[PDB]
RNA sequence: CAUUGAGAGGACCUUUCCCUAGUACGAGAGGACCGGGAAGGACGCACCUCUGGUGUACCAGUUAUCGUGCCCACGGUAAACGCUGGGUAGCCAAGUGCGGAGCGGAUAACUGCUGAAAGCAUCUAAGUAGUAAGCCCACCCCAAGAUGAGUGCUCUCCUA
RNA sequence: UUCACAUCGACGGGAAGGUUUGGCACCUCGAUGUCGGCUCUUCGCCACCUGGGGCUGUAGUAUGUUCCAAGGGUUGGGCUG
RNA sequence: GACAACUCUCUCUAAGGAACUCGGCAAAAUAGCCCCGUAACUUCGGGAGAAGGGGUGCCCCCUCACAAAGGGGGUCGAAGU
RNA sequence: AAGGUCACGGCGAGACGAGCCGUUUAUCAUUACGAUAGGUGUCAAGUGGAAGUGCAGUGAUGUAUGCAGCUGAGGCAUCCUAACAGACCCACAGACUUGAAC
């Protein structure tokens, strides 16, 4: 039984992340992993979209702890952002790990795309 | 003339509410340091208009002068810093004796207006106050970013008043309008409100229902 | 506008300001009490609190960062043999900003730094 | 930029006396500092 | 963000290779063409075995862009090139096989682009 | 301290698409007025939760060289970053929210209702009704130096 | 198709405006710096659009012309100073 | 001291790339050494370093004109004059 | 005198003046105030694996200690340092005249 201070960013953000973790569990996505994203989109009836790709960054600001992902579709260069705490995703699967010496793979956009096909 | 009494609260950062439908909305978080106690009502009898005078930010008595604290102890309430009224039509039932009004009156009313001191930017130029254009950056030009022509020729002989000059941009209060309410917290004393209030986290903020 | 830019920049450019910080905190650690201006005084206050608490935990990494920051060689090794014996239990606040008369020729607000 | 005419004794004594009154305002501050510099425990002026 | 002097690659096999897009239709901003906005393209070069030659004004659809794409679901989609589909004003293109993936919001106005697409993300 | 508001500013802008409805109309071909909804464009007021630009607080890679006695590891310089790779807080938009409301008042053009000067008539000479993005008010801010200097609450004038 | 006045209106006539080219040489040459562009105004209505209406050789869509109305808007470019 | 507008000397800039403009003016980009290769035309001297493309840092070994240099291999960085 | 101003510690305020927030036995306890700035201790956060040692390698280098090491402009806690010492302005019923009741 304690009254609360003006530190409500951390407790709204903390209980938001704890509620979204209570809904679905999420293992942590470090930068450089090769992961899958299973997305729920209505009216398509397939209800499990395929998003393979390589995480480029993690702009973690509490409930927007996000994923900058990249996969070469047969045309070119698709770069999708994912909020990890959104109710629209279903599960994540850390398939591989590049073991890259960088926190921000923005060089890898405009490189040779044989090193970017998931 | 406002359509009802409002409250005032302080801004405490911004975040994103995740709606269970799947959308991501950017909300501002509102706290409440102390309850918005009605301190002084001014009716049609003893005043030319009708308004309900509330206040905010209970403090130490050293922080508050003798006319202020004498005015607040005339109502028999706590000594508090901020103090504003809302002008309201003559159907009011408000006693000035310590009406610690609770914040339930805004959730069903999914439209609210907010006023606040925007962040000041000091003496800024005409390129950002009034959204002008700059000159040519090159091609031998010399009037980069400058104010350009100011008036017409000989026949005015002066410049028109209210002409767009550089000056102090921010610092005055603004009201942004019809902002739809969202998830209140009956224990965290925190109201989500989808929008962008005027000012950084910490300032006073009028939170009063709409006037459409 | 300067909203929330909490670096305290002087009337000097960036690298010259860094050299002013390192030299003036070096000779501040040499003599203890020193005559500065007040901008230079607070600018010494942050960095010299960082250098007292840097060699508070007298490891090799702290001693090498601390030797990297301070100019003179024989003053870093006279520092970690002195700061746990003196400034233990103080837990911050290692200086004092005793002000004085302004300087003849500039009317510069002139301050005076202790170690307490 | 070049001044069209000159000022009177009027406006000049106004502006010079605003300058010297602006010099007047910064010595009761010096009287307060000279009075606090006297006998009393003040943690300044080593 | 598609300026009126950009080069967009083709996303179909209609007969062109890239295009200088000219002065978008619909959204009257015309200095920021986001997805789904038709553009008054002109052909910079083309495939010389098709009735689409040089210097030919045509209408096309911006289907990929290097600028971001704010979605309500929280995702942000962006490509690495700029792409258009040589289109007619009655819906469908005059090139059948669509190259490269597209998004899915433009299904609400251009359904034939989605139905002829290899991937809809 | 709290506001009334005389006066003054800003905002009152505009386009497709859908229902009504392929309905009135038209031999067909074509295709409504009126009343709603939705997506835009410019403009404006804000904000940094997301996406970024910068960020000389920062951290990381590396070249030449000089110091730290020397190896390691650091510091200086290569203008006011040596060149790059990213970035928190600020600032900003390309990003994010919001705005442009009124069976409120009076009118301009017009349509009228009774209706006489000429027992017919006529929107008018008496009275009066619908109605313009136009005028005013409402809308957001400043605002009693509005010398016409307002109104309300509260504090203090003691000793010889 | 009939039909001066839905719309043009020949032969002629009457005005307003001071935005073109002109006429005079009245201020200025002990100095009033022309043309175009950028920036930034503000104003007029002789209205291109938006709002309301009349008439139409206006079936509807779209008009033609005209009345009130200047609040707001009036694009990006290739050529050329 | 401070870290307003605005001028100047610099650095970077999402998306696009001359749409700016009198005019790519100015800035940005190329840049060193070796290897491959190099057209129209010609006064047969040239153009020519045309254009265009690849390697480049550092540790091993051997061939070694036994000084330059070569090939093969590994190693890091997003990026090696 | 009430209330201001200087000084003082600063600011999400600011060219300078302004404005705003502090200006300390800077709570004691049963439940919103008496943390202003710096430092410190932690938590978000940025770059991203530091030195030293061991191991593998002829060596460039990789690996374990070790989401470690620095950064900490942001949040909270903490009186450790500076908010000490002061000074000054404004005072002493608010002229004159009518009407009302007391």
């Amino acid at each position: 039984q304690r009254v609360k201070l003006g530190d409500i960013m951390g407790i709204l953000n903390k209980k938001a992340v704890h509620a979204a973790e209570e809904l679905r569990p999420v293992p942590g996505i470090r930068t450089g992993d090769i992961v899958q994203i299973r997305l729920e989109v209505p009216e398509n009836k397939r209800r499990l979209s395929v998003y393979k790709g390589i995480v480029i960054s993690r702009q973690n600001a509490g409930i927007h702890t996000t994923i900058r992902i990249r996969r070469i579709i047969a045309g070119v260069g698709v770069e999708i952002v994912f909020p990890l705490y959104s109710p629209n995703i279903k599960e994540i699967k850390v398939v591989s790990h590049r073991k890259v010496r960088k926190a921000r793979l923005y060089y890898l956009r405009d490189k040779l795309p044989r090193l970017s096909t998931f | 003339v406002d359509a009802g009494i409002g409250v005032m609260g302080t801004k405490l950062g911004m975040m994103s509410f995740f709606e269970e439908d799947g959308t991501v909305v950017p909300v501002t978080v509102i706290g409440f340091k102390e309850g918005n106690i009605v301190t002084q009502v001014k009716t049609e009898s003893t005043d030319g208009y009708n308004a309900v005078q509330v206040g905010y930010e209970r403090l130490r008595d050293r922080k508050l002068t003798m006319p202020e604290r004498g005015h607040l102890n005339k109502a028999g309430v706590i000594p508090m810093r901020h103090l504003q009224e809302f002008r309201l039509v003559s159907v009011d039932d408000f006693t000035p004796s310590q009406k610690l009004l609770f914040e339930e009156l805004f959730k069903e009313g999914d439209m609210v207006d907010i006023s606040g001191t925007t962040i000041g930017k000091g003496f800024q130029g005409g390129i950002k106050r009034h959204n002008f254009k700059r000159g040519l950056m090159t091609h031998g030009s010399k009037s980069h970013r400058a104010l350009g022509s100011i008036g017409a020729g000989t026949t005015p002989g002066h410049v028109y008043k209210g002409k767009k000059m550089p000056g102090r941009m921010g610092g005055t209060k603004t009201k942004i309008r019809k902002l739809k309410i969202m998830k209140i917290d009956t224990d965290l004393r925190v109201v989500m409100i989808k929008g962008a209030v005027p000012g950084k986290p910490g300032n006073l903020l009028r939170l009063a229902p709409a006037k459409i | 506008m300067k909203h929330g830019r909490k670096i305290h920049r002087l009337s000097r450019p960036a690298d010259q300001r860094r050299a002013l910080l390192r030299g003036l905190t070096t000779q501040l650690l040499k003599h203890g009490r020193i005559k500065t201006t007040r901008a230079k005084a607070s600018a010494m206050r942050k960095y010299v609190d960082k250098m007292i608490t840097l060699a508070k935990e007298g490891s090799l990494h702290k001693r090498r960062q601390a030797l990297g920051f301070i100019y003179e060689k024989q003053i870093v090794h006279a520092l970690f043999a002195e700061v746990p014996e003196r400034y233990g239990d103080r837990n911050g606040g290692y200086t004092r900003i005793i002000r004085t008369l302004p300087r003849r020729g500039d009317n510069a607000p002139m301050a005076y730094i202790e170690l307490v | 930029a070049v001044p069209k005419k000159r000022t009177s004794i009027y406006k000049k004594r106004i502006r010079k006396n605003i300058w010297k009154k602006k010099g007047y305002w910064a010595a009761l501050k010096a009287f307060s500092l000279a009075k606090s510099l006297s006998t009393g425990n003040s943690k300044s002026f080593f | 963000m598609i300026q009126p002097q950009t080069h967009l690659n083709v996303a179909d096999n209609s007969g062109a290779r890239e295009l200088m897009c000219i002065r978008i239709i619909g959204a009257s901003n015309r200095r920021y063409a986001r997805i789904g906005d038709v553009i008054v393209a002109v052909i910079k070069e083309a495939i010389p075995n098709t009735p689409l030659e040089r210097s030919e004004v045509i209408r096309a659809v911006v289907v990929r862009t290097c600028k971001e794409l704010k979605r309500d679901n929280g995702m942000i989609i962006r490509y690495d090139d700029n792409a258009a589909v040589i289109i007619d004003q009655e819906g469908n293109p005059k090139g059948t096989r669509i190259f490269g993936a597209i998004a899915r919001e433009l299904r609400q106005k251009f359904a034939k682009i989605v139905s002829l697409a290899p991937e809809v993300l």
